[PDB]
C-alpha cells in the first residue's frame, strides 16, 4: 500500500499513521535530529509547523506552490500555544510573544 | 523582528480577567437534543465566540456592514472566530484555592519562600482544629493549631490580638503581610558589621534572594489563586460519532467537578452551614483543582468505570505523548508513500524504481496543473475523470513531470544520514523498489521482506537540496571516519577475485599478446583460461610531471584477468595495482587511489564499470556449492573406534572410584576437542588441492572448485569459524549460566547432530538474540539525550594570536597504528616550532597548516610528538580562531565559519554501537625499552618483579611501537628484568596461582608480636602440611576487636630489634594482611627471601563513563599531595588522614582495607598518586588535575572500550560532546560576585576583562572549571524551552515560571518550537545578514 | 506445497540477497498461483426519510 | 524451475534442505520410470515386478 | 550537471548557497517565465539553473544587480 494524508484526530488534531487509513509515518527525535545534523533548517521548520501542527504555514505553502513561487511563511505551532494555556490553567502568567 | 529579551511575573486575576471573555458558573455542555450550546455553562458561545462569521443568531447584523453590532435581538457581537482558538473564559471561585506546583514541587517556591515547614501548614489545612491565621501576639505563632479547648485560652488571654481560626486565607494573609526589603538591606547593614559564618551565609542567601524578588520584580500574592480562567471549547472538544457516541477530552469532566463543588459551596456559605462540611467542600474543592493541577501523583489515581486513570493537561506535553516527543518534533507526511523492494542490478548510481501508480498518485497536482495548461482536461472534473480513466497522456506526462524531479527514500531505523537519501526517479511497472545494491549497505537493508519508504521535495530549496546534499553523488565518505562507502557487495567482489586469478593447470601457458585485445579475443573466443599467467605488453601511462602524463609500454607476464581488465584503468596510474589477485582491501584502496589523485569523475565511472564487469561475468563465472564440497574423510571409522576406546578407558576409570568426575569430565571433553579438530584437518585436507590435474605432465594438484574457499576468502560470506563449524568442533558451549560445558559438540551441520547440542545452541541464540532487540533503546537514550544539549560554535578571529595547546600522540596501544600522528596532525595547526629527530631542524614557524606534505615529511621522520593549537587553547573570547580546528574535512582546507555539528557525533558514534556489544612481562622484538614510573625489586632469584600495582606489560618492537599490551600482578615473579631483550613466544613469567609470596630478604628471629589469638587473627592450622603461626583472616572475618590494628608477625635478631631492610634504615617487618599464613612457630628464625607467609587464593560501562557517574567499590588516588596517614579504625572501612604540606589535613575516607593499600601509614604520596589497586572518580582530576588531564583521562577510557570491539570514530566528537559537559564556573573568591556562585565562565572572563583591568588590580574573584554532568547542564541552560520539552517536563515548567521565565529563542531547539529559523543551515544566510548588520549599526 | 525443480547459482544480481528466480512455466501450470475469498457487505437499515 | 543464491547456506546452516533436495531427486528418478511405464502401457507382469 | 553538484560549488563553494542560489534562479523561470541561458536541452530548470551558475552567469551579486536596476527603471518609469 502506498497513500497520502488521511484523517486528524480531535483532542491534538494531529494527522495519521497507517496506510491502509492514508497514514504519514511517525519519526523520533532521531529523525528530525539527523536532519539539524545535515542542516536543512528550512526543512525542519517544514517538519514543525505545517504538516502537523500548524495551519498557516503549509495553507500558505500550498497556495504558493501552485503559484510556482515555493516561498515559506513560518508562524507558530498550535503545540505551543496549548502549552501555554495548560500551564495558564495552572494559575501560572504564561502568554504568546505574538508576532 | 528584532529582540533582545522580554519580562514575566504572575498571573494576575486582574489579567485572567482581562484575558477571559466571560464567566463560566455552570458545568452544562449541551441540550440533549438540540446539540446546541447552554448559555454560562464550558461551552458558552456568547463568551467564546460563534459558529459562523459576521452574524447574530438571528442573522440581522453581518457582513461588516454591522461590525462592531452586538445584536441586541440575542446579544450576540458580529465577530469573527480564529480568536475561538483564543477566548477564554474564567470562573470567581468561592473560596481562595493555591497552586501545586508552587506547593508540591521541591523547594517550594513558597515554603522556601517564608521557610516555615510543610506538615504544619498541612494540618493548618487539614484543620487539625482552629489555627492561628495570623499570631498577633508573636506570643501565638501563625501556622500553629489551637484546639477548640486551647484555642479558649489564646481567645480569654488575649481575645483580640491574635487570628486564629482556618483556612487558605492564612497563607494569603501571610504572602501578602511579609515584606523583603528592610529585610534584605538590614541583614546586609548587619551582613556588613561582621559577615559572620553559615549564619551571614544564610543572611546572604536570604539577602540576595529577597533583592532578586525585589529587582527581578515579583509579586508572591499571585502564588494564591482567586481568578481561574476557562479554556475554550476547541481546546478540549466534544464530537459525535457516526453511530451517535460521543467523544470528549478528559479535561471536561474536571471542570464540571470543580464548577459544582464550587456552587455547592456557595449553597453552602448563604445558609451559614456547619463549617465542618465547609471544610470538608474546601478540601474536595482544593483536591479538584490540584487534579485538574496533577490528578496520579497525590494519592489513589481518579479513574472511571474502565478502573482506568484519565489524563490531565500535564501529560499532554510531557513525555511521549506530550506534544514535543510525539507531534512537534516528529510529524506524519503529506505526499509519501512506502512498499517492499527488491533489487536494481542495471541500476546507475543516481537512478531509482519509481511504480508509475504511485508516481501518479503523488503527482497528481502537478499533472493536473499540466493538463490544464495543454486544456485537454479543461476543469478539475475533466482533468480527475480523465486521471482516473488513465489517459495515454497521463503516462508520457507523468514521465515529463517526473524527469528531473529528484524523492527521498527512507528505511527504519534511520541511525545516522545516509539512511535517507535522494536519487532521480526511473519509472517502472514492477511493484518492487528497485535499489543500486551498494547502498544496500548504508540503509543497512538486505531484501528478506523489507520496505522503504519515501518522501517528495516539492518546494525547490527542497528540491535542490535532495539533490546537492541528500544526493547518492554528493555523499562518498562517512564523517564518522573517512572511509570509503562504496564497498562492493558480496558478489563483485567474487566476481573479479575469480577474474584477475592465476591458475597453473588449465591451459595456455607463457604465449604473448600486444595486449589485452586479443586478451578479449582469445577469452571471448574460448581460448585462453582468464587465470593463466601469460605474456603481454602493457602501455600505461604516468603523470610525473607537472600533471604532465608521461607515456611509456613494456610487456608484463600476467594473467588473462588482468590484462583484459586493464583498459578500464583511466590511464594515471602503474600496473603494480592491477597486479595482484584483487582482494576488497586492494578494491577500497583502488577507487581511494583514484579519487585522490585524479579528482573523482573516473573514480565514478570507473566503479560503475567493475560493478558492470564483475557482476557479468561472474554470472559467467559460475558459483555453487554440493554436498562433496563438505567432506566425508577417509579416517571416519578409526577416530570413532579410537574415541570408542578412549570412552571405554573412562568408563573403567570411573568404575574404580578414582578419576572420580571432573578430572574425568574435563578429560573427556578435551579428548574430543582433540580427535574431531584431527577430523577438521582430515577434511580440509581431503579438499582444497585434492584436485590432482595433470598437464603435459605426471600429475600436479591445484585448488578444486569448492567455492567455499573462495567465498571465504573474498570477504563474501564465511570465515574459518564458519568452515570449521561445518567442518570441524562447534568449540565449547555454554548454558546460560556462563559458565562452559564440559562436553562438547563433537559432530558437524554435514556429519549430523545430536538433539540436545542443538538445544543448548537454542540457549546462546535466544540469550544474543534478546540483546540484540533489547538495546536500540540503550542507544537510543544516549543519543538523544547528547543531541539535547547540542548547541554550536563559531569562529571570530583568524588567529587568536595565542600559543600551544594540545599535545598530538597517536593511538597505537595493545596493536599496531590506530591513527597515524601523520593524519592526527593532518589539518591542524602547529603550537610552535617543531623539530626532526634530526634536532633543531625547525619546520613551521609555530604555526602552519600540516597537510600531507609535512604530515608525510614527518612521517619520514620518527619524530614522535607535536603539539597544537588547540580549539579549546584558543583564547579568544566567546568563539575560537580557525588554526586551532586546522582543516575543514569537506572542503578539505582551513574551515570557515558558520557550519557546526554534533548530531553528527551522535550518529557516529551511536549507529555502530547498536550490535558492537555482541605476572608477567614481556617484549615481543627488539628495540630499546622505555618503562618506568614503577617500585619493582630484584627479587630472591634474581629477576625483576613488581612492587608497585601500576605496572602493565607492553610488547615494544623495534622502532618502538607497542605490539601488546597486558597487565601484570604486583609482586609476581618475572624471568625477564625490564630494559633486556628476548625472542617472542615465552613465558616471561611461570607464576604459581595460589601463592602470593611474602618473601623476607632479611634474615632474622621472628616472633608473635602485633598479633594475637581472636583480635587480629585466628591462629588456625595449616591442616595438611602441620606446622603453623598467627593466622591472618580476611577484612569481614576476624572479629573487631584487633580489626582496629594491623598484624604484624616480626622479624627480630637476637637482639629484638628492628631487623631494618638491607640497604636502609627502615624497619623490616610485615603488616599480615588475609590468607597470609605463618606456618613456623614462634622464635623461629627466616632468611633471604623467605616466606613468613603463604597467601594462597560492556555497553553498560559506556552508559557509566557517558552518564559521568562515580567510581564505585574501592580505594583511588592521592587525593592530596603530603603526608597521609591513617585513620578511624575500620568501621567496616578505615579512613585516611591525610597531612598535606602546607594544605589542610581533616580529609579521610573511608577505604576496603580488604583491597591492600600502596602507600603505607606514614609514606607520603603526591597527590593524584594511586593509593591502592583500583580507579579514581573523573571529578577528582577535574577538582584536582586541571582540564586536560581529565579529558584526557575520559577519552582514553572511552575509546579504549570502542576500540576494544573494532570500532573507530574521529575523536573530536568525544571531545566536543565533552566541551558541552557543563560551563560551571565556580567562583573561587568574592568581592565582585558572590564567593562561589555558578556563573558562565564567559561573563567570569568579562568581569575579570573590567575589574581586574585598571578600573582595579583586583576587587572580585576568581574562578575554577566544573562537571557534574550532561542532563543536568540540558536542564541547566539559558532557555527553559529546550529545557522544558523532555522528561519530567513538569518540574521543569515549575522551575521556569517560578522565576517568570521569558528565553529568547536563540538555541536550536527553542526556535524550533515556534517554528523559526535558528543560526545556521537553510537560515545561515540570514543569520550573518543580521550579524553583518549588527556589526554596521 | 508443491515439487519441482531447483538449481543453486547466482544470476545476474537476481538472487542477490535472498531473493527467488524462477521460470515462466510454472505459473502455465498455475500450480503456484492461487485463490483469496474476500468478503463485503450491505446493511440496509432505518432511514428517518 | 527455479534458481536459488547459495549465498547463505553456510551462514544459515540448514543442510537439511540440502539432504531433502536429493532425496527429491532421486523420487523422480522413480517417477519418471512409471511415467515411461505408462506411455509405454507394459504388461502387468512388468508393473508387478517393478 | 545532472547526476553531481559539484563544478557548481567549485565556482561558489558552498552546498547551502549553490542550492539557494539555483532556487533564486529557477523562481525566476518557474513563475517569470522569462529565458534562460544556457540552452534548455530538455531539461527542467534545475540544471538550467545548475548550468547557468556553472557557466559563470547566475550568483546572488548578479541577481541583486538586475533586480536593483530594474526596479530603480520602474520607479524611475512611475514618475
Ligand atoms: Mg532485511
Ligand atoms: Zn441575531
Ligand atoms: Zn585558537
Amino acid at each position: 500500500h502506498a497513500r497520502s494524508t488521511g484523517s486528524y484526530s480531535l483532542v491534538t488534531q494531529q494527522p495519521l499513521g497507517g496506510k491502509a487509513q492514508f497514514g504519514g509515518q511517525r519519526f523520533g527525535e532521531m529523525e528530525v535530529w539527523a536532519l539539524e545534523a545535515y542542516g536543512a533548517a528550512y526543512t525542519l521548520q517544514e517538519m514543525l509547523t505545517v504538516k502537523s501542527d500548524d495551519v498557516n504555514g503549509r495553507t500558505k505553502m500550498y497556495k504558493n506552490i501552485v503559484d510556482g513561487n515555493h516561498q515559506m511563511e513560518p508562524g507558530m505551532p498550535e503545540s505551543f500555544n496549548v502549552l501555554l494555556k495548560e500551564i495558564r490553567s495552572l494559575g501560572i502568567n504564561i502568554e504568546l510573544e505574538d508576532e | 523582528e528584532e529582540f533582545d529579551a522580554i519580562k514575566i511575573a504572575l498571573a494576575s486575576p486582574d489579567m485572567i480577567r482581562s484575558w477571559s471573555f466571560g464567566e463560566v458558573k455552570k458545568p452544562e455542555t449541551i441540550n440533549y437534543r438540540t446539540f446546541k450550546p447552554e448559555r454560562d455553562g464550558l461551552f458558552c458561545a456568547r463568551i467564546f465566540g460563534p459558529v459562523k462569521d459576521y452574524e447574530c443568531l438571528c442573522g440581522k447584523y453581518k457582513r461588516l456592514k454591522h461590525r462592531g453590532v452586538i445584536c441586541e435581538k440575542c446579544g450576540v457581537e458580529v465577530t469573527q472566530t480564529k480568536v475561538r482558538r483564543e477566548r477564554m473564559g474564567h470562573i470567581e471561585l468561592a473560596s481562595p484555592t493555591a497552586h501545586i506546583w508552587f506547593l508540591k514541587s521541591l523547594p517550594s517556591r513558597i515554603g522556601l519562600l517564608l521557610d516555615m515547614p510543610l506538615r504544619d501548614i498541612e494540618r493548618v489545612l487539614y484543620f487539625e482544629s482552629y489555627v492561628v491565621i495570623e499570631g498577633g501576639m508573636t506570643n501565638l505563632e501563625r501556622q500553629q493549631i489551637l484546639t477548640e479547648e486551647q484555642y479558649l485560652d489564646a481567645l480569654e488571654e488575649f481575645g483580640d490580638e491574635f487570628d486564629a481560626k482556618m483556612g487558605a486565607e492564612a497563607i494569603q494573609a501571610l504572602l501578602k503581610s511579609m515584606d523583603l526589603e528592610q529585610e534584605c538591606e538590614q541583614l546586609r547593614e548587619e551582613l556588613n558589621e561582621t559577615n559572620s559564618e553559615t549564619k551571614r551565609k544564610k543572611l546572604t542567601k536570604r539577602i540576595k534572594l529577597l533583592e532578586a524578588f525585589v529587582q527581578s520584580g515579583n509579586k508572591p500574592e499571585w502564588m494564591i489563586l482567586t481568578v481561574l480562567p476557562v479554556l475554550p471549547p476547541d481546546l478540549r472538544p466534544l464530537v459525535p460519532l457516526d453511530g451517535g457516541r460521543f467523544a470528549t477530552s478528559d479535561l471536561n469532566d474536571l471542570y464540571r467537578r470543580v464548577i459544582n463543588r464550587n456552587n455547592r459551596l456557595k449553597r453552602l456559605l448563604d445558609l451559614a452551614a456547619p463549617d465542618i462540611i465547609v471544610r470538608n467542600e474546601k478540601r474536595m474543592l482544593q483536591e479538584a483543582v490540584d487534579a485538574l493541577l496533577d490528578n496520579g501523583r497525590r494519592g489513589r489515581a481518579i479513574t472511571g468505570s474502565n478502573k482506568r486513570p484519565l489524563k490531565s493537561l500535564a501529560d499532554m506535553i510531557k513525555g511521549k505523548q506530550g506534544r514535543f516527543r510525539q507531534n512537534l518534533l516528529g510529524k506524519r507526511v503529506d505526499y509519501s508513500g512506502r512498499s517492499v523492494i527488491t533489487v536494481g542490478p542495471y541500476l546507475r548510481l543516481h537512478q531509482c524504481g519509481l511504480p508509475k501508480k504511485m508516481a501518479l498518485e503523488l503527482f497528481k497536482p502537478f499533472i493536473y496543473g499540466k493538463l490544464e495548461l495543454r486544456g485537454l482536461a479543461t476543469t478539475i472534473k475533466a482533468a480527475k475523470k480523465m486521471v482516473e480513466r488513465e489517459e495515454a497522456v497521463v503516462w508520457d506526462i507523468l514521465d515529463e513531470v517526473i524527469r528531473e524531479h529528484p524523492v527521498l527514500l527512507n528505511r527504519a531505523p534511520t541511525l545516522h544520514r545516509l539512511g535517507i537519501q535522494a536519487f532521480e526517479p526511473v519509472l517502472i511497472e514492477g511493484k518492487a523498489i528497485q535499489l543500486h545494491p551498494l547502498v544496500c549497505a548504508a540503509y543497512n537493508a538486505d531484501f528478506d521482506g523489507d520496505q522503504m519508504a519515501v518522501h517528495v521535495p516539492l518546494t525547490l530549496e527542497a528540491q535542490l537540496e535532495a539533490r546537492a546534499l541528500m544526493m547518492s553523488t554528493n555523499n562518498i565518505l562517512s564523517p564518522a571516519n573517512g572511509e570509503p562507502i562504496i564497498v562492493p557487495s558480496q558478489d563483485v567482489v567474487l566476481g573479479l577475485y575469480y577474474m584477475t586469478r592465476d591458475c597453473v593447470n588449465a591451459k595456455g601457458e607463457g604465449m604473448v599478446l600486444t595486449g589485452p585485445k586479443e586478451a578479449e579475443r582469445l577469452y571471448r573466443s574460448g581460448l585462453a583460461s582468464l587465470h593463466a599467467r601469460v605474456k603481454v605488453r602493457i602501455t600505461e601511462y604516468e603523470k610525473d610531471a607537472n600533471g604532465e602524463l608521461v607515456a611509456k609500454t613494456s610487456l608484463k607476464d600476467t594473467t588473462v584477468g588482468r590484462a583484459i581488465l586493464w583498459m578500464i584503468v583511466p590511464k594515471g596510474l602503474p600496473y603494480s595495482i592491477v597486479n595482484q589477485a584483487l582482494g576488497k582491501k586492494a578494491i577500497s584502496k583502488m577507487l581511494n587511489t583514484c579519487y585522490r589523485i585524479l579528482g573523482l569523475k573516473p573514480t565514478v565511472i570507473f566503479a560503475d564499470q567493475i560493478m558492470y564487469t564483475g557482476f557479468a561475468y561472474a554470472a559467467r563465472s559460475g558459483a555453487s556449492v554440493g554436498i562433496d564440497d563438505m567432506v566425508i574423510p577417509e579416517k571416519k571409522h578409526e577416530i570413532i573406534s579410537e574415541a570408542e576406546a578412549e570412552v571405554a578407558e573412562i568408563q573403567e576409570q570411573f568404575q574404580s572410584g578414582l578419576v572420580t568426575a571432573g578430572e574425568r569430565y574435563n578429560k573427556v571433553i578435551d579428548i574430543w576437542a582433540a580427535a574431531n579438530d584431527r577430523v577438521s584437518k582430515a577434511m580440509m585436507d581431503n579438499l582444497q588441492t585434492e584436485t590432482v590435474i595433470n598437464r603435459d605432465g605426471q600429475e600436479e594438484k591445484q585448488v578444486s572448485f569448492n567455492s567455499i574457499y573462495m567465498m571465504a576468502d573474498s570477504g563474501a560470506r564465511g570465515s574459518a569459524a564458519q568452515i570449521r563449524q561445518l567442518a570441524g568442533m562447534r568449540g565449547l558451549m555454554a548454558k546460560p549460566d556462563g559458565s562452559i560445558i564440559e562436553t562438547p559438540i563433537t559432530a558437524n551441520f554435514r556429519e549430523g547432530l545430536n538433539v540436545l547440542q542443538y538445544f543448548i545452541s537454542t540457549h546462546g541464540a535466544r540469550k544474543g538474540l534478546a540483546d540484540t532487540a533489547l538495546k536500540t533503546a540503550n542507544s537510543g537514550y544516549l543519543t538523544r539525550r547528547l543531541v539535547d544539549v547540542a548547541q554550536d560554535l563559531v569562529v571570530t578571529e583568524d588567529d587568536c594570536g595565542t600559543h600551544e595547546g594540545i599535545m598530538m600522540t597517536p593511538v597505537i596501544e595493545g596493536g599496531d597504528v590506530k591513527e597515524p600522528l601523520r593524519d592526527r596532525v593532518l589539518g591542524r595547526v602547529t603550537a610552535e616550532d617543531v623539530l626532526k629527530p634530526g634536532t633543531a631542524d625547525i619546520l613551521v614557524p609555530r604555526n602552519t597548516l600540516l597537510h600531507e606534505q609535512w604530515c608525510d615529511l614527518l612521517e619520514e621522520n620518527s619524530v614522535d610528538a607535536v603539539k597544537v593549537r588547540s580549539v579549546v587553547s584558543c583564547d579568544t573570547d566567546f568563539g575560537v580562531c580557525a588554526h586551532c580546528y586546522g582543516r575543514d574535512l569537506a572542503r578539505g582546507h582551513i574551515i570557515n565559519k558558520g557550519e557546526a555539528i554534533g548530531v553528527i557525533a551522535a550518529q557516529s558514534i551511536g549507529e555502530p554501537g547498536t550490535q558492537l556489544t555482541m605476572s608477567s612481562i614481556q617484549v615481543k622484538n627488539k628495540g630499546s625499552i622505555k618503562l618506568s614510573n614503577v617500585k619493582s625489586v630484584v627479587n630472591s632469584s634474581g629477576k625483576l618483579v613488581i612492587t608497585s600495582r601500576n605496572t602493565e606489560l607492553k610488547l615494544i618492537d623495534e622502532f618502538g611501537r607497542t605490539k601488546e599490551s597486558y597487565k601484570v600482578p604486583y609482586g609476581a615473579v618475572l624471568a625477564k628484568g625490564d630494559g633486556e631483550q628476548v625472542a617472542g613466544g615465552e613465558t616471561v613469567a611461570n607464576w604459581d596461582p595460589h601463592t602470593m609470596p611474602v618473601i623476607t630478604e632479611v634474615s632474622g628471629f621472628v616472633r608473635f608480636t602485633d598479633m594475637i589469638d581472636g583480635q587480629t587473627i585466628t591462629r588456625q592450622t595449616d591442616e595438611l602440611t602441620g606446622l603453623s603461626s598467627l593466622v591472618v583472616l580476611d577484612s569481614a572475618e576476624r572479629t573487631a576487636g584487633g580489626k582496629d590494628l594491623r598484624p604484624a608477625l616480626k622479624i627480630v635478631d637476637a637482639q629484638g630489634n628492628d631487623v631494618l631492610i638491607p640497604g636502609t634504615d627502615m624497619p623490616a617487618q610485615y603488616f599480615l594482611p588475609g590468607k597470609a599464613i605463618v606456618q613456623l612457630e614462634d622464635g623461629v628464625q627466616i632468611s633471604s627471601g623467605d616466606t613468613l607467609a603463604r597467601i594462597p587464593q560492556g555497553l553498560p560501562r559506556v552508559a557509566d563513563l557517558f552518564e559521568a557517574r562515580r567510581p564505585k567499590e574501592p580505594a583511588i588516588l592521592a587525593e592530596i599531595s603530603g603526608i597521609v596517614s591513617f585513620g578511624k579504625e575500620t568501621k567496616g572501612k578505615r579512613r585516611l588522614v591525610i597531612t598535606p604540606v602546607d594544605g589542610s589535613d581533616p580529609y579521610e575516607e573511608m577505604i576496603p582495607k580488604w583491597r591492600q593499600l600502596n602507600v603505607f601509614e606514614g609514606e607520603r604520596v603526591e597527590r593524584g598518586d594511586v593509593i591502592s589497586d583500583g580507579p579514581e572518580a573523573p571529578h577528582d582530576i577535574l577538582r584536582l588535575r586541571g582540564v586536560h588531564a581529565v579529558t584526557r583521562y575520559i577519552v582514553n577510557e572511552v575509546q579504549d572500550v570502542y576500540r576494544l570491539q573494532g570500532v573507530k570514530i574521529n575523536d573530536k566528537h568525544i571531545e566536543v560532546i565533552v566541551r558541552q559537559m557543563l560551563r560551571k564556573a565556580t567562583i573561587v573568591n568574592a568581592g565582585s560576585s558572590d564567593f562561589l556562585e555558578g556563573e558562565q565562565v564567559e561573563y567570569s572572563r568579562v568581569k575579570i576583562a573590567n575589574r581586574e583591568l585598571e578600573a582595579n588590580g583586583k576587587v572580585g574573584a576568581t574562578y575554577s572549571r566544573d562537571l557534574l554532568g550532561i542532563t543536568k547542564a540540558s536542564l541547566a541552560t539559558e532557555s527553559f524551552i529546550s529545557a522544558a520539552s523532555f522528561q519530567e517536563t513538569t518540574r521543569v515548567l515549575t522551575e521556569a515560571a517560578v522565576a517568570g521565565k521569558r528565553d529568547e529563542l536563540r538555541g536550536l531547539k527553542e526556535n524550533v518550537i515556534v517554528g523559526r529559523l535558528i543560526p545556521a543551515g537553510t537560515g545561515y544566510a540570514y543569520h550573518q545578514d543580521r550579524m553583518r548588520r549588527r556589526a554596521a549599526g | 506445497g508443491q515439487n519441482m525443480r531447483v538449481a543453486f547459482m547466482p544470476w545476474n544480481g537476481y538472487n542477490f540477497e535472498d531473493s527467488i528466480l524462477v521460470s515462466e512455466r510454472v505459473v502455465q501450470e498455475d500450480r503456484f498461483t492461487t485463490i483469496h475469498i474476500q468478503e463485503l457487505a450491505c446493511v440496509s437499515r432505518d432511514t428517518k426519510l | 524451475d527455479i534458481v536459488l543464491n547459495p549465498l547463505g547456506v553456510p551462514s544459515r546452516m540448514n543442510i537439511g534442505q540440502i539432504l531433502e533436495t536429493h532425496l527429491g531427486m532421486a523420487a523422480k528418478g522413480i517417477g519418471d520410470k512409471i511415467n515411461a511405464m505408462l506411455k509405454q502401457q507394459q504388461e502387468v507382469a512388468k508393473l508387478r515386478e517393478f | 550537471a545532472r547526476v553531481t553538484v559539484q563544478d557548481a560549488v567549485e565556482k561558489i563553494g558552498n552546498r547551502f548557497d549553490l542550492v539557494l542560489v539555483a532556487a533564486r534562479r529557477a523562481r525566476q523561470m518557474q513563475v517569470g517565465g522569462k529565458d534562460p541561458l544556457v540552452p534548455e536541452e530538455n531539461d527542467k530548470t534545475t540544471v538550467i539553473a545548475l548550468r547557468e551558475i556553472e557557466e559563470g552567469l547566475i550568483n546572488n551579486q548578479i541577481l541583486d544587480v538586475r533586480e536593483r536596476q530594474e526596479q530603480q527603471e520602474q520607479e524611475a518609469a512611475e514618475l
